[PDB]
């Protein structure tokens, strides 16, 4: 088993007990910690009900909900000082990201036929620019394959790689003269700012992430 | 690429896809009813 | 609060530096009491 | 509670796991070419 | 071998292109927020009327990044 | 409804009871999970007009 | 031409600049201005036909320069010289007022015109 | 290098001690509260309705 | 030719900055339609054909620059 | 080689340029959130969706930028 | 060698230019802030959280290019 | 030395970083005069939050600046 | 040794473009002045503290980069 396969297993374990126990005695009014989580249900059944509402919303909601908590749970365990970056391994993220892209358009195929391809041709317009809406959406509608992972991607790894150069950079700035002990604060300051910023870009990714792939299942399950 | 070119990008694709349908049925199966239970158990004391 | 109605108190504000007349003395206070009228019968007359 | 309840994820979702095996499989011929360079 | 290293300078330059499209997106989309504030009940019709702004707008950015890949992967 | 009433005062359950008890005396409850599930829909009517919804929007 | 008016007395109802205090902030109207409505604040208002000038110290109300070029200024009531010290102890009390408390909109009111007072 | 990064994590874990945990505690418990009065109200009510 | 054909790269890269004006200036225009729509309501109809001018005019200065990168590609 | 290696980390830093014209765009749609929910008030529940969507796609445009950046620089 | 140095140096140069946009950006998010609470009065409860909100969004594409500056800078 | 000439060339570069924290801090002085001559007196609760957003422009050019002297001086 | 005055004179021009952005700004705290005094000449005084901190705060962003252009012309 290889490192990222140790670490995909922390982090199955870490969602289990966020559950399994955070719930004690199955308590009506329940546990304070639940509390926490039973905000984030209601904040992403408003969300997928808000965007993929209708008969079928529900029916997709506990994919849109562990396209929450994954990226959720995987920004926020990755930002231990020592513990590996399964998110920077970029090919689980940007594959899942083309995973949903082709799989809704697999969707809309198999759900809206051959006239699927009429949610490339937008609205009435002019004659002469009827064809060219379909070339620069569907040039659109694949770059919409890759720019939901890469939004998430770039956003973490680039986070964790800024944090370690000025974090390696204060090592050796701490071993020179004394008068650099004194007042070497403020570089630690920013660094301190810096793994505080991190938790919030990937709470923020985690709910992007998970509305955006709510806005293109919008597309593909509702045609416009 | 500081572990952007590895060959092992077969293997960790592999426990990903794992983990993703481990996670998806876990949520869906279990934890999720039972979040439906407390809203549903609420309502029943409500409406009782 | 009301637009005119708060055009209304600084008119009655602005009456008072004094030299005033009586009449816009008058004209700044009220001497009514309405009489809110259900539906046939009336909650109480308040002052107005 | 952790009972495990029945839900209908295996043909609602039946469209993404299309796409997964294709990824997988895209994969696979993709990391022995990547093994080469 | 000039035209190796021009490849990736050459790449590095189309990048710049992009950035006058991500203004873009955000002006179409701070139309919107505007205009619905504005309206309230706007929104329904205005909604695709933006979508379509927003993908044309993106679309001149998708011909820059279309030009970068053309030099740096040949 | 003397014996109800005397039910009530002698074990008010207002805090705790086990949901899965409450599940216990009322099937009621997996029968509405169930259908719920079926349905594919996890908004609870009722729930929500006199439980607020934490959201972000 | 200029139509300045209370329901006590028509002031002006040929005037070549007025100057008004609006909730555009101020607006000043010379000659042929576009042809605009204006919520009056309460304000200090001047009028002036020729060089001549007339000051005026008005309630809020309303403005509105009719497309003919007809400046109709209505207000509550009004000269500058006429409104000018036991005010400002009246507007103390008023601050007073603030503390309990519509009484406390009109306590509200009172420090405006406690400004608008101040103005002068 | 690392070591700088497991000093702001313990400052930070300082920062929620002080700020983030009694402010979560006080969310919580208004939430806690709010499930809890509903519930002792429908209960009271129910006792009510069997006097009527 | 390692020079003359490394120049036609650079250059090609030069004129993708051309289209980023192209880029701001089609939002511009959306941008005023969704404003001026939300204002008067019922303009739209009008408006629309208007619009799609002004579209077109905007992405025709971007086509000269495109068409231009081509041409050195 | 030496020109090869230089014309690598020279065209990353050519292409990083590119990341300023999303930054001030997704400031533009943050502000058209504050800016309209401080005209209507209650419209928010509405249109803070409707920014989140303005800001990921906003964001995109500059992050492909940065991505060939990082195809340069790491490769 | 020295090429390769001196592209270093370049390289990060050229980076720290894209910080200027990130700059501008917080500007715009505070000065809806500023202009938002002006509007209302008393939009802040909301509006301060969105606010802030809206300024680490548009620092982040600036700390993106900053990064890439110190790559090239350091190695 | 080349190395030499692209400490100085590259010192130059970086000092451009701070251009937009100059236009930066201007807008967030001229919205606080814009608000509070609309307002008067919304200054006490504002004129904080202006200065926050000062001191958060002034730092973006802050980090410019330490680039530039890590050129320069490095 | 050519090469290095070379970059001084050089590297000297490039430092100030920069000051470009602080010629802005002034005007932009100026134009806002004039704006709120015609549109309100009482709040004036209240206004002209801040007026005369925005002028400074503005110009020094430039007086940064000044120093900078003169490290490297002079030093």
């Amino acid at each position: 088993l290889t490192t990222f396969s140790l670490y995909t297993i922390i982090v199955l374990l870490v969602i289990t007990s966020l559950y399994t126990l955070t719930n004690n005695n199955n308590k009506i009014i329940g546990s304070r910690w639940l509390i926490s989580q039973e905000a984030i249900y209601d904040t992403i059944m408003n969300m997928t009900k808000g965007q993929i509402g209708g008969k079928n919303w529900g029916l997709y909601f506990p994919m849109i909900f562990t396209l929450f908590m994954f990226i959720f749970i995987a920004n926020l365990i990755s930002m231990i000082p020592y513990s590996f970056a399964l998110s920077a391994h970029l090919v689980f993220i940007i594959s899942l990201s083309i995973v949903i892209w082709l799989g809704n358009t697999i969707l809309g195929l198999y759900k809206h036929g051959w006239v699927f391809f009429s949610l490339f041709v937008p609205a009435g317009t002019p004659l002469p620019l009827v064809p060219l809406l379909v070339i620069i959406e569907t040039l659109s509608y694949f770059a919409r394959a890759i720019s939901l992972g890469l939004r998430l991607g770039s956003n973490i790894l680039a986070g964790h790689l800024l944090m370690v150069i000025l974090a390696g950079l204060t090592f050796n700035f701490m071993l020179i003269n004394l008068f650099t002990l004194v007042f070497g604060f403020v570089p630690l300051a920013m660094i301190l700012a810096i793994m505080m910023l991190e938790f919030a870009i990937g709470i923020i990714q985690g709910y992007v992430w998970a509305i955006l792939t709510a806005s293109y299942l919008k597309d593909a399950v509702y045609l416009h | 690429m500081p572990q952007l070119v590895p060959f092992y990008f077969m293997n960790q694709l592999t426990y990903g896809f794992l983990l993703m349908i481990t996670l998806l049925i876990l949520f869906s199966q279990f934890f999720l009813p039972m979040i439906l239970r407390l809203y549903v158990s609420r309502l029943f004391i409500s409406k009782l | 609060i009301s637009y005119a109605a708060y055009l209304n108190v600084a008119a009655q504000a602005i009456r008072s530096t004094e030299l005033q007349t009586a009449s816009v003395l008058n004209r700044s206070q009220t001497d009514a009491f309405y009489t809110q009228y259900k539906n046939a019968s009336e909650p109480t007359p308040i002052t107005k | 509670m952790l009972k495990r309840f029945p839900t209908p994820i295996l043909k609602v979702y039946w469209p993404f796991f299309v796409a997964g095996a294709a990824v997988y499989y895209g994969m696979s011929k993709a990391a022995d070419l990547s093994s080469n360079t | 071998q000039l035209v190796l290293a021009a490849k990736y300078i050459g790449a590095g330059i189309s990048t710049i292109g992009l950035l006058g499209a991500g203004i873009g997106i955000a002006i179409v989309f701070a139309a919107l927020i505007n205009g619905v504030s504005r309206n309230p009940s706007i929104k329904d019709t205005v909604f695709p009327m933006a979508i379509l702004g927003f993908a044309l707008s993106e679309a001149t950015g998708l011909f820059c990044l279309m030009v970068s890949f053309l030099l740096l992967f040949g | 409804l003397q014996s109800t009433l005397d039910n009530i005062q002698s074990a008010r359950p207002f805090d705790e009871l086990t949901v899965d008890d409450l599940t216990k005396i009322k099937p009621e409850i997996d029968a509405k999970v169930e259908e719920m599930v079926k349905k594919g829909k996890w908004d609870v009517p009722g729930y929500k007009d006199r439980f607020g919804n934490l959201n972000v929007m | 031409k200029l139509q300045f008016a209370l329901p006590h007395e028509t002031l002006y109802s040929e005037v070549t600049q007025v100057n008004l205090p609006a909730k555009s902030g101020r607006i000043g109207v010379l000659a042929n201005h576009v042809p605009t409505v204006e919520q009056l604040l309460p304000g200090v208002v001047e009028v002036m036909e020729g060089s001549n000038s007339k000051k005026f110290f008005i309630s809020g109300g309303f403005a509105t320069v009719q497309p003919d070029s007809q400046l109709c200024v209505t207000a509550i009531e009004a000269p500058l010289e006429s409104f000018s010290e036991n005010i400002k102890n009246l507007l103390a009390e008023a601050k007073k007022n603030v503390s309990s408390s519509r009484e406390a909109a009109e306590a509200a009111i009172q420090v405006e015109v406690l400004e608008n007072l101040q103005s002068v | 290098d690392e070591s700088i990064l497991l000093l702001t994590f313990l400052g930070f874990t300082g920062l929620v001690a002080k700020y983030l945990a009694p402010a979560y505690k006080d969310f919580a418990d208004a939430r806690m509260k709010k499930v809890s009065d509903v519930l002792n109200a429908s209960r009271n009510k129910h006792v009510e309705a069997v006097k009527d």
